[PDB]
DNA sequence: GCAGACACTACGAGTACATA
DNA sequence: TTTTTTTTATGTACTCGTAGTGTCTGC
């Protein structure tokens, strides 16, 4: 036997062990206790626990009838126009005896990869056989799922995890794993995770396996500080036409080994949600796209990024 | 047959202008080891006449017996595209710009089949064939980058005579591989001599003043000058000194479009000018000639401290037009910038 | 006994015939001796000798009987997609090195893949080449030829030992052109060969083409400087002085007139940009005026590099230098 | 006025899918001796001769010598609706510009007529010289269908030589050459398998692969295939369609490329 | 035995001890291997830092030579890696057992940035469902080309650029095993021109050993063609001190004599501008101008005109700097 | 020098049509004892071992041992054009890359030399354990191929169980369960049809259906296939050719997880 | 034994889209 | 309170129609 990593070994098996989104998880716990759950779409950031919530709800609702009354489909399966017509539909008509308030659950994980025609063919088999079967969909970008499917469900939306919600499960994993720690190292783990519980467990396991103790510099020796938190400060330095500090942060990110594509992509994501004027943001985005054209055609050096920073500083001083 | 085709010279010694260049081209192709040629100059100068005179000098008189040949080429997207081709018993002429952006496929498949095949008759036909690539300035950069190894590997068997208007659109990999032959436009006196010789060969009398006005109105284009000379013969046989010369409709339409630009500077006038530019673009007029005619007419109504900024604006928006794909955006941007500059100049 | 033009007749057959590219020629010469030949990347201006060096090298290493079985040459003239790299290049790189030379000359234990004009390869097709060179380098070698190294991705740049082909110096080009003229029974004056090596600007193919064309034009007599000037498309100095007189006049009508004169006489705008820049960097203008005139010359040359119209770029550059000359008036 | 009747419907179901991908038109020339079809491609590489005599038709009425042209795109969709062992009758009037094609059952009350527009094409007869070749050999039809499909997996151009030992089929490519020499199979029960050589001058020539593979789907039309070729005369492939006539094919040699370093 | 291989492949770190720079990451990876708890890895960084060699050393340490074909399914950008492969051979490799010896398998996906988004989306539940039987290693250069679900599933180790302090002894080992005469300035030139990349350092060393036979600063800067620091300082001194024609003549004479290229001159001048205490407006103008010149050199342009513009970008700001006082 | 010679060509046809959709390249290991082939599939799940004896060849000579990597997609297009009552010649020089596949046509006249190009894929030698199997079952190949086809209709992966009574095949599929249990059917006139049990320990393993039907394409090679199975070491589908050698197959079991409940 | 009918997979063809 | 159409140049994925072809039934 091989020991599992802490991401999959410490997966919650009950709905009370899932932290974050307390109202939605509590309502899912009530549904799992009583029954008659509706069709459900859970959307959110990766690592929030949508697959965990769906699987825990299905395991608590079905129980011993799991192997015959649950159909799990993933992106590793086909889920084409033929699988919806001959596999989802045949399982929907299929007779499975169940207790009262319990239905067959068709789990369609990662429904963004589902094609538009397959989701169109999924509608009438969802509406007709709702007396016998139920659907549970999980997705990251809810815009890829078509509107008639979203109208057929209660579209639940998951938010990014609060640091205390990660911290409680970090206490849980630490006391079942007997991990020596300090407080600042766990704040470093939370800071490296950035709302991702998978990244929190991965970084905690890496720091425990590599060093055996959780302080700040043991975490930052193998993990990394998040990239757009420095890009926000460098864009802020570009806002006040301060080219020296902006180039200092750009050169620090360049000597860390980041490619120009990743740097300019995080620049664009920071400038998307930055707090400035609307016209200044628009000409900043136009300048970023003009530089990204030169990055894409082949020329990508520190000189191009410094020229982009200087043009962004020029956009402030040119009303 | 019109006057542009009935009185075209056949041999290099019959050319009335650029006779020293005709003797140089006579001495160039005599041995047969001449390199690839890049015949460039203004349109209507006589580049194709010199190329066919070179082809007459190399082979027999069989280069004037042409035929239309059709070839269907398969794209990488598996869509069949038909391309027309002028071919003779000694040479062949290709216009790859008729295929659009698929000219790279024409260079990669059509040209290699011609270049990789040695000529069937070696005694009547010479030791090499000639491929005429006409309008290589309109070629995309991918087709020009696919061209270069064909001009190096099978050069001693397949020779090339490239014809274009501007050598700035030709990449320096191609420009290094071929000897550039410059054919300037004939002056007013050479065009007057050609028109007088054509009119005397038809039994007519042509005054010097009318021939001079035909030469200035054609802007040193011998094809256009011979066409308006034939048109002036058609409309009125007595060749008066002040006989009205007919004009093409797109040029005067461009003049009226620029007059409408000057007359009002408002967004709805900009919309009407955009409709006029749509009318000009839908008649297959190239957008750089629209920009050139616009700058030719709008600078007549500008004052002396405004012409440089309008010229720089026109060149900048023409370069952005050649970088982009949609002509109407850059044309309307140039027109809107000119209206803004004209309103700022007149209101101050 | 057919005639052959001089660019292919004087194409280097061996490595010692390549001129002025001393470091890479020494590298391939030690590879000819038997040293570990690395993956090569050749880049530089046109006419410098990137294709001929590797072709003469492969002819030297393999001979006539092993060129077809050890060299795969791919250019932009054939199809190089993701599938050609994934199938044809990988199946060639996975082949066995079998067959030795019959003349007793040593045979190298690798194949050579020549990807000439690798700027035209896509970024996806270049990404499929990486572990082909990393895995199959025991039995094959890769030589990418390009003109701009920015079009080559950074993994492929890092995998290949880069050799930059410099533009040829005046001295080496002068001796090579004099040797070619001596071998062809033709004569050229000192001013003629000086103007030839000034016009060619390190392009040996252009120099050989101009020398051959002047030989055919004159017929075998003295190749003087005037046949070089009228064979190169060099604008006469009177046109440049007329352009500067129209610029110093301060009126746009004479400026349009001389720009229309230069356009109608078939002069290329690259030659006008070169001669105009040569005049501006060698006169008594101020440093600020020279600075923004040269900046306009650079941006006009760039705008001509993407194939913009000649007349509008020339009228914009002439308007800018007209404003610069008439500002101090 | 032209009206003809066929003995079997499978003749047009075996002759007309063969020229699905060769020629862009079907020009039938009416004479008193029979019908004639001489057409070329758009690439001017293959020539097809189809001559069916009048003695084998069920009926044949002819008064004038005309020339009609039939397209392929509408014709190919019609024949899939037609039968196999039925009779196919045709009708064309003197002044009408619409050829009538009927593929009715041999015992039926009603007919089925899918007419098409006559294309007014202006073509001329190039004229085959019918000169003496260098080699004339006889080959089986079904075996020729296999050996044309054989070399399609090797390269794109094949080489056919024909010496006194036999006819040599070669296909050189990046994979490996393949050599096939049919010879001396007269000791068989069937008269179909008798491979004979009639003449003697050997000629080596290269022919394109695709046009031979476009030919060998019409192999159950005839029993044997006669192969005729010379040094500069194009390769002639002869078919004999039962008792009603004969079919002739023509391939110009494929252009061989240069050899370099 | 002697072999005919490039020095970037003849000298490959077959073990984890032969890699030089990322000591903490490799110590953590060795502790993952020794404790039999290796997770799904995401090795990303600039090229030439040793990401392929790290996972090849890991696969060589984990599995012996008699069972390597049954445990490692290595797929890179040279192979077709579509969604048919993810739903086919990769899924069948992940969901099955081992033929010879019981153990966990490894799927190495080199150049995972070149994979499509459909294959990356189909890869998520293959990683998550069969994590006990097999582990997936994704190696990429651009982390933005990997979907955030795959970044969440795999713990990431940033293989940053190789610092020249720890990069020296590996080059010393290659020199000692290759019998190469090298000076101190030659090794300094190698670790300066390499710029955090041990592949091009070995390529420069092999090319300089073949071209000259010795590795000195002059030989390295001649074989590479890079300008020396003193010549870049002289070019900056000419552009900031003298008039247009004299500085143009000096820089053109230096470029003709040395055979320099304008790209390396632009790179080193851009590096020397941030060290020189410029005003903010002057630095912004200079950065924009050199960005324009370095963009302009990517097409069929004349290099002399761009050199004149490079001089012009400093002759503009000379008067501004002096009048700033 | 390597010169092997197949006594009938039908033996090579049935071998390489079983590895056509399964194995990636043919790596022939050549020695004086015979021709070996030990290569995994593309998915690194299945393993094929093929050993042909030198005594089964017509003439076999091998001066020095060779490793012979040959692409099979290009290889499998040559056994399509091969007879079954015919002679197959295999040639390989000492330091060359050509592989002469010389045979005769079904018309039985002509030599047909086809060439391959050798590959340089180095491969580490995979050690066959040669351990004792806890379930050895003799069973006909026709019956093993039939119930593998019937089980592909019902499910995706099949549960194969062996015990004292006999083998048992279970397919938990979409439409339901398909259970086939066969035993002691040696009381027939034929000697090929026989189910025999040799060892004792009862195992249970799940295998992919797409490889079990791939392995049963060697049905014309052997009348009876030996099935070897145990708990740890994989399933073996063993074909023993009568006068040529043996064909050895391996297939790893699938990963299954019991429900927590 | 050979002609007709059945489902089977390989292949050709058309279409959409690729970002946060 | 207002709706047509094929261009962008590859790479990949999806979906559907069609065509050899192995195999089964029957007189
Ligand atoms: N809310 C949570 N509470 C506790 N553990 C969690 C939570 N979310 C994630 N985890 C842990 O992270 C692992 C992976 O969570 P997942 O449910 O797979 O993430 P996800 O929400 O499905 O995101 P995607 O879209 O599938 S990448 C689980 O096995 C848990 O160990
Ligand atoms: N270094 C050189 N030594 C001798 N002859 C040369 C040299 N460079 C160029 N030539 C001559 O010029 C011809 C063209 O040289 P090429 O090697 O094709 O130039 P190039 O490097 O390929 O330029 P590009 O990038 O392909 S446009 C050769 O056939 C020679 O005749
Ligand atoms: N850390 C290192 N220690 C020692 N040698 C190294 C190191 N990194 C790279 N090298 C050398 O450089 C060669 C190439 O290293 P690679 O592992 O292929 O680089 P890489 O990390 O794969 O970069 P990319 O993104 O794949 S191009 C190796 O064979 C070594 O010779
Ligand atoms: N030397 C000449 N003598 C008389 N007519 C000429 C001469 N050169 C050109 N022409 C006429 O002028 C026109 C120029 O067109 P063309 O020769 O195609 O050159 P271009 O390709 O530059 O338009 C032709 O129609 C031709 O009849
Ligand atoms: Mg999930
Ligand atoms: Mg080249
Ligand atoms: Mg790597």
């Amino acid at each position: 036997h091989y020991e599992l990593p802490w991401v999959e070994k410490y997966r919650p098996v009950k709905l009370n062990e899932i932290v974050g989104n307390e109202d939605t998880v509590s309502r899912l716990e009530v549904f799992a206790r009583e029954g008659n759950v509706p069709n459900i779409i859970i959307a959110g950031p990766p690592g929030t626990g949508k697959t965990t919530s769906i699987l825990c709800l299905a395991r608590a609702l079905l129980g011993p009838a799991l192997k015959d009354a649950m159909l799990e489909l993933n992106a590793s399966n086909d889920r084409g126009i033929d699988v919806v017509r001959n596999k989802i539909k045949m399982f929907a008509q299929q007779k499975v005896t169940l207790p009262k308030g319990r239905h067959k659950i068709i789990i369609l994980d990662e429904a963004d990869s589902m094609t538009d025609g397959a989701q169109q063919a999924l509608r009438r088999t969802m509406e007709i056989y709702s007396k016998t079967t139920r659907f549970a969909l999980a997705c990251n970008a809810s815009d890829k799922i078509i509107e008639p499917i979203q109208s057929r469900c209660a579209v639940l939306r998951y938010t990014k995890l609060t640091d205390a919600q990660i911290l409680t499960r970090l206490m849980n994993v630490i006391e079942k794993e007997r991990v020596p720690y300090t407080d600042d190292g766990l704040e470093a783990i939370i800071f490296t995770a950035q709302g991702d519980m998978r990244q929190a467990l991965n970084n905690l396991q890496s720091t425990f396996s590599g060093f055996g103790f959780i302080n700040s510099e043991n975490v930052f020796k193998v993990c990394d500080e998040p990239h757009p938190l420095l890009v926000k400060e460098m864009i802020q330095h570009c806002v006040n036409a301060n080219i020296d500090e902006a180039y200092k942060i750009l050169a620090h990110l360049w000597h860390l080994g980041y490619s120009p594509e990743d740097i300019i992509g995080n620049i664009f994501r920071v400038c998307k949600t930055f707090q400035m004027a609307e016209y200044l943001k628009l000409e900043f985005i136009k300048e970023i796209g003009y530089t990204h054209m030169k990055i894409a055609e082949g020329v990508n050096s520190l000189l191009q990024m410094a020229g982009l920073l200087a043009r962004l500083c020029q956009k402030t001083m040119a009303p | 047959s019109l006057w542009v085709d009935k009185y075209r010279p056949c041999s290099l010694g019959r050319l009335d202008y650029h006779k020293e260049q005709a003797a140089q081209l006579r001495n160039l192709v005599q041995c047969g080891d001449f390199p690839h040629l890049l015949v460039y100059g203004p349109s209507g100068a006589g580049k194709k006449t010199r190329i066919m005179c070179i082809l007459r000098e190399l082979y027999g008189v069989g280069v004037e017996k042409l035929r239309i040949e059709h070839q269907t080429i398969t794209t990488p997207s598996k869509k069949k595209i038909e391309i027309s081709t002028i071919a003779s018993n000694y040479h062949l002429e290709v216009n790859p710009s008729d295929a659009g952006n698929s000219d790279r496929v024409v260079i990669q498949e059509m040209l290699k089949t011609v270049a990789q095949s040695q000529q069937l008759e070696t005694n009547s036909q010479r030791d090499f064939k000639v491929v005429l690539l006409t309008e290589v300035d309109k070629l995309t950069k991918d087709a020009q980058h696919a061209l270069r190894r064909t001009m190096e590997k099978y050069m001693s068997t397949c020779r090339l005579i490239l014809c274009c208007n501007s050598t700035s659109k030709v990449i320096p990999p191609i420009r290094s591989r071929c000897l550039a032959v410059r054919v300037p436009a004939p002056s007013i006196e050479d065009i007057c001599h050609v028109l007088s010789t054509v009119c005397k060969k038809e039994g007519l009398n042509l005054p010097s003043q009318l021939a001079h006005r035909l030469a200035e109105k054609s802007c040193r284009n011998l094809r256009k000058a011979l066409l308006m000379c034939e048109a002036c013969r058609v409309q009125q046989y007595p060749f008066t000194a002040d006989q009205e010369i007919p004009e093409t409709d797109w040029e005067v339409y461009l003049r009226e479009t620029a007059n409408a630009i000057v007359s009002q500077q408002t967004p709805q006038r900009l919309l009407e000018v955009r409709g006029r530019l749509y009318e000009l673009l839908t008649h297959c007029i190239p957008p750089e000639i629209i920009m050139k005619g616009l700058l030719s007419e709008l600078l007549h109504n500008c004052d002396g401290q405004l012409k440089g900024e309008v010229a720089q604006m026109a060149a900048y928006y023409e370069h952005r037009l050649q970088l982009g794909s949609k002509a109407i955006y850059h044309l309307e941007a140039f027109v809107a910038k000119f209206m803004a500059l004209y309103k700022k100049f007149m209101e101050d | 006994a057919k005639p052959v033009p001089w660019v292919e007749k004087y194409r280097p057959k061996c490595v010692d015939e390549v001129a002025f590219q001393e470091e890479v020629v020494a590298v391939l010469k030690k590879s000819l001796e038997g040293a570990d030949l690395p993956n090569l990347l050749f880049y530089g201006p046109p006419g410098t000798g990137k294709t001929s060096t590797i072709l003469a090298a492969a002819r030297e290493l393999f001979g006539p009987e092993l060129f077809r079985l050890r060299v795969l040459e791919l250019n932009a003239s054939d199809e190089r997609g993701i599938q050609v790299v994934r199938e044809k290049v990988k199946n060639f790189a996975q082949l066995t090195v079998s067959g030795s030379r019959s003349d007793g000359k040593p045979c190298p234990p690798f194949k050579i893949v020549i990807l000439d004009e690798a700027d035209s390869m896509t970024s996806a097709a270049q990404a499929a080449l990486r572990r082909t060179m990393e895995k199959e380098s025991k039995t094959t070698r890769f030589c990418l030829i390009c003109n701009y190294v920015s079009r080559i991705i950074e993994p492929l740049t890092s995998r290949c030992s880069k050799f930059r082909f410099k533009p040829l110096s005046d001295k080496i080009q002068q001796q090579r052109l004099l040797d070619i003229a001596k071998k062809e029974n033709v004569k050229i004056s000192d001013e003629g060969i000086a103007y030839l090596v000034k016009v060619s600007e390190g392009d040996l193919r252009k120099a050989i083409t101009f020398l051959q064309s002047a030989t055919r034009l004159t017929g075998g007599k003295e190749i003087t400087e005037k046949v070089i000037t009228d064979i190169a498309g060099v604008i006469p100095a009177e046109k440049i002085d007329g352009v500067f007189a129209a610029c110093q006049s301060g009126s746009f009508d004479k400026l349009e007139a001389v720009v229309k004169d230069l356009i109608d006489e078939g002069h290329a705008a690259t030659q006008l940009v070169n001669q105009l820049h040569d005049v501006v960097v060698e006169n008594n203008l101020s440093d600020k005026q020279k600075s923004i005139i040269t900046e306009k010359l650079a941006e006009v040359d760039k705008c001509l590099a993407d194939g913009a119209d000649e007349h509008l770029q020339l009228i914009s550059l002439c308007a800018t230098v007209m404003q610069q000359l008439s500002q101090n008036c | 006025m032209f009206e003809a009747r066929l003995v079997q419907g499978s003749i047009l179901k075996k002759v007309l899918e063969a020229l699905k991908d060769l020629i862009n038109e079907a020009c039938w020339d009416i004479s008193s001796s029979g019908v004639n079809l001489q057409s070329m491609d758009s690439s001017h590489v293959s020539l097809v001769q189809l001559t069916l005599r009048s003695e084998g038709f069920d009926t044949y009425r002819c008064d004038r010598n005309l020339a009609m042209g039939v397209n392929l795109t509408s014709m190919s969709k019609i024949l899939k609706c037609a039968g196999n062992e039925d009779i196919i009758t045709l009708r064309a009037e003197d002044n009408a510009d619409t050829l009538a094609l009927v593929f009715e059952a041999p015992n039926q009350e009603k007919v089925s007529d899918y007419e098409m527009k006559l294309m007014d094409l202006d073509v001329e007869q190039l004229g085959i010289p019918e000169q003496e070749y260098s080699c004339v050999v006889k080959m089986p039809s079904g075996e020729f269908a296999r050996i044309c499909r054989d070399l399609s997996h090797i390269g794109d151009a094949v080489v056919i030589s024909c010496a006194k030992d036999g006819v040599k089929f070669s296909a050189s490519g990046e994979l490996g050459n393949g050599n096939i020499k049919l010879s001396q199979t007269s000791n068989v029960d069937k008269e179909e398998e008798a491979v004979t050589i009639e003449m003697n001058e050997p000629v080596q020539l290269t022919f394109a692969l695709r046009y031979l593979n476009f030919f060998t789907k019409a192999t159950p039309l005839s029993s044997t295939v006669t192969l005729s070729m010379s040094a500069d005369v194009p390769l002639v492939v002869e078919y004999k369609i039962a008792d009603m006539g004969h079919l002739k094919y023509y391939l110009a040699p494929k252009i061989e490329d240069e050899e370099g370093s | 035995k002697i072999r005919n291989l490039p020095w970037v492949e003849k000298y490959r770190p077959q073990t984890l001890n032969d890699l030089i720079s990322h000591q903490d990451i490799l110590s953590t990876i060795q502790k993952f291997i020794n404790e039999d708890r290796l997770p799904h890895l995401l090795l990303y960084g600039p090229p030439g830092t040793g990401k392929t060699s790290t996972i090849l050393a890991c696969a060589k340490q984990l599995y012996k030579d008699k069972e390597f074909g049954s445990m490692v399914l290595e797929l890179n950008a040279s192979d077709d890696r579509g969604i048919d492969i993810i739903r086919g051979p990769i899924l069948s490799f992940a969901s099955t057992r081992t033929i010879f010896k019981k153990g966990f398998k490894l799927v190495i996906l080199d150049e995972a940035d070149a994979m499509t988004q459909d294959a990356q989306n189909a890869l998520r539940r293959v990683i998550e469902k069969f994590t006990e039987n097999t582990r997936f290693c994704l190696i990429c250069n651009y982390l933005s080309k990997i979907i955030p679900a795959l970044q969440s599933r795999c713990t990431r180790f940033r293989f940053g650029p190789l610092t020249p302090e720890l990069m020296v002894p590996r080059l010393e080992h290659v020199v000692e095993e290759e019998k190469v005469d090298i000076s101190e300035d030659g090794m300094k030139a190698l670790v300066t021109l390499s710029s955090g990349d041990m592949r091009r350092a070995l390529n420069i060393l092999q090319s300089t050993n073949m071209a000259f036979g010795k590795v000195t600063e002059e030989t390295v800067y001649t074989c590479t063609g890079h300008p020396l620091k003193s010549d870049i300082a002289n070019i900056l001194d000419w552009m900031l001190n003298q008039d247009f024609t004299t500085a143009y003549r000096n820089i053109t004479e230096l470029k003709t004599l040395k055979g320099l290229a304008l790209h390396d001159i632009l790179t080193e001048i851009h590096l020397f501008v941030h060290r020189v205490d410029f005003p903010s407006s002057v630095r912004i103008h200079l950065l924009t101008k050199m960005a324009d010149i370095e963009y302009r050199l990517s097409v069929g342009t004349n290099e002399k005109i761009q050199l004149s513009s490079l001089i012009a970008a400093f002759q503009v700001t000379r008067d501004l700097i002096v009048a700033e006082a």
